């Protein structure tokens, strides 16, 4: 049975290929060792996407094959995913350390966006993925990310927690950032026309809502819910003096060939834990149409298990029949060493 | 994209199938 | 219909059909001004100012290198650019933004249905029957060792070296000049190169061969020039491709052919190792030398653990085993679905090339 861990900024997602749903969700840090949930020094080894503290990275994989999923490695085919973008030497490491630390049967790396993609059903589109450290756009031409036209933003939910917590300071809380974590997983949601939600929430008697804090303390969240996810669309909220979600994900299609962009504006996949927020599928609808020429179908594409995209795409082509030529075998990798994956990733 | 050997054809190819044709060259 | 083969280098331009055994066209790969291609630009370079579009492999001067297209499709081949497939070679580590610039001008100035780009000493592999072993690729500008594993070339250990054929000829030249002879107007290059081609050898140990250069004439050959003199050339015949061996002959700091040939093997993985030294595949005009095999396998297995078993393989059409390869590689039924398709271009433009290439 093949394996799909698709290690995230912030959250690794890991079970087996032919199943709807990771078996096993937990933070990606490391603590000196300490892993997940029991972590001390706190270390994030994927930053924006990108793994950079080797040492702590085997110590995750370590975490996922034998505390989390409980298999044997050496059992298992194992496909992993990896960032738009990824230095061709990172995905040589990932590789070396699977055949060479976890002596894995055969192994893949996949691009992130083309696994939620897959998961859509798709091979042509262009994929807004947006998770714990990165949001990307990147567009696809039957199963090849452009390169050239691939946006990456240095906004996410780790930066949307913390300004959850900057704007609920100013009314007089004091922050404890897991709570506010949860809070904005629970309560936030994008307006569809911010400045007018800003008006009318005074007399909105739908807006306030409270919670329970663990102590027992009930406070109120208000206008708090929608400003919060609004900086993705106004990254100055938070000081960031990039274009917002909608725009770039517009950049993103007009770096494209014309020929193709019907096709992409047609087929706007939306991916990763920061693109749960209720409203933004139709708030995204509304930004990119206003951009786009009034003669292109636009189409939002947001599964209600997108959270989970990435996973369930590797679990998808980890399935396929036509994928299994496509592993990097153990001989492959004894005879060609590392770079053997640029053969076939 | 639906659901969604090249090597043997080398080693066994056949060169004495391969058309003889003239070289130009000065 | 038929699909294209163009394999372009430093010195020469190979081009014909897939399915030939052979290239129709082959002429050198310069642009002469004041524009003149080819065999007509060095028949007028006294009118003319010559340049090489291509240096150590790699293409510099992407104007010219257009001319040189233009030449083989129209002029060359006779053909449409449009009505052709078209399978074109480049330099093992051809920077990515050239094989997207050989894409463009492919599908936008050419307007081929369809291209693939393939790493020349590959090809030369592929002609040998092989899809593993070890290439020693040297043509007239650059010399390559290229591990290559089921058609994979292995890029870490991919070694280069800007010493090739030209060289030897600026070599052969100097050290004529030095016994007396002269040859400096462009014509009496043409004559160094034909000397080379006909009379130089690799020596199996240099430093025996020169004392029995120097002790008798048994080693000595004789050249009939245009003119009718008759000229004797002695120890010249192997001190010209000994360069290869070592380079400091010509002021180079690098080591030699064979010792780059075992680095390369010995930056491959050791599970590796035993079927490169058993696949040492010689590929390009510049290791045409007699002598150079026996050569070869005397410094590798100097060099290997002596368990080992060497094998160098030279075949005959040596010469022309990358055109060779792209000419069976384009031939293979199993290879039409790796073409990049002017659909795809249209779609994905010139980066579709990583895709297949
Ligand atoms: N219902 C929700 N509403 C809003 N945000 C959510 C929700 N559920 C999870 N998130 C946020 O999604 C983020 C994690 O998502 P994901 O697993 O896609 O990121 P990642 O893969 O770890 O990071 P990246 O993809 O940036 O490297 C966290 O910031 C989390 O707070
Ligand atoms: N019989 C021979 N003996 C020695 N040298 C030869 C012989 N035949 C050709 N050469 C040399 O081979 C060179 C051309 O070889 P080739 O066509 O493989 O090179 P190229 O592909 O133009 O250049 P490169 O591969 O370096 O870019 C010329 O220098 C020529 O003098
Ligand atoms: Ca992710
Ligand atoms: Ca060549």
């Amino acid at each position: 049975t093949a394996l799909v861990c698709d290690n995230g900024s912030g959250l690794v997602k890991a079970g087996f290929a032919g199943d709807d749903a990771p078996r096993a969700v937990f933070p990606s840090i490391v603590g000196r060792s300490y892993v997940g949930d029991e972590a001390l020094t706190l270390k994030y080894p994927i930053e924006h996407g990108i793994i950079t503290n080797w040492d702590d990275m085997e110590k995750i994989w370590h975490h996922t094959f034998y505390n989390e999923l409980r298999v044997a490695p050496e059992e298992h085919p194992t496909l992993l995913t990896e960032a738009p973008l990824n230095p061709k030497a990172n995905r040589e490491k990932m590789t070396q350390i699977m055949f060479e630390t976890f002596n894995v049967p055969a192994m893949y790396v996949a691009i992130q966006a083309v696994l939620s993609l897959y998961a859509s059903g798709r091979t042509t589109g262009i994929v807004l993925d947006s998770g714990d450290g990165v949001t990307h756009n990147v567009p696809i031409y039957e199963g090849y990310a452009l390169p050239h036209a691939i946006m990456r933003l240095d906004l996410a939910g780790r930066d949307l927690t913390d300004y959850l917590m900057k704007i609920l300071t100013e009314r007089g809380y004091s922050f404890e950032r897991e709570i506010v974590r949860d809070i904005k997983e629970k309560l936030c949601y994008v307006a569809l026309d911010f400045e007018n939600e800003m008006a009318t929430a005074a007399s909105s008697s739908s807006l306030e809502k409270s919670y329970e804090l663990p102590d027992g303390q009930v406070i109120t969240i208000g206008n708090e819910r929608f400003r919060c996810p609004e900086t993705l669309f106004q990254p100055s909220f938070i000081g960031m003096e990039s274009a917002g979600i909608h725009e770039t994900t517009y950049n993103s299609i007009m770096k494209c060939d014309i020929d193709i962009r019907k096709d992409l504006y047609a087929n706007n996949v939306m991916s990763g834990g920061t693109t749960m927020y209720p409203g933004i599928a139709d708030r995204m609808q509304k930004e990119i149409t206003a951009l786009a020429p009034s003669t292109m179908k636009i189409k939002i594409i947001a599964p209600p298990e997108r959270k989970y995209s990435v996973w369930i795409g590797g679990s998808i082509l980890a399935s396929l029949s036509t994928f299994q030529q496509m592993w990097i075998t153990k001989q492959e990798y004894d005879e060609a060493g590392p770079s053997i994956v640029h053969r076939k990733c | 994209m639906a659901e969604i050997p090249d090597m043997a054809e080398i080693e066994k190819f056949d060169k004495s199938k391969l058309k003889k044709t003239e070289t130009q060259e000065k």
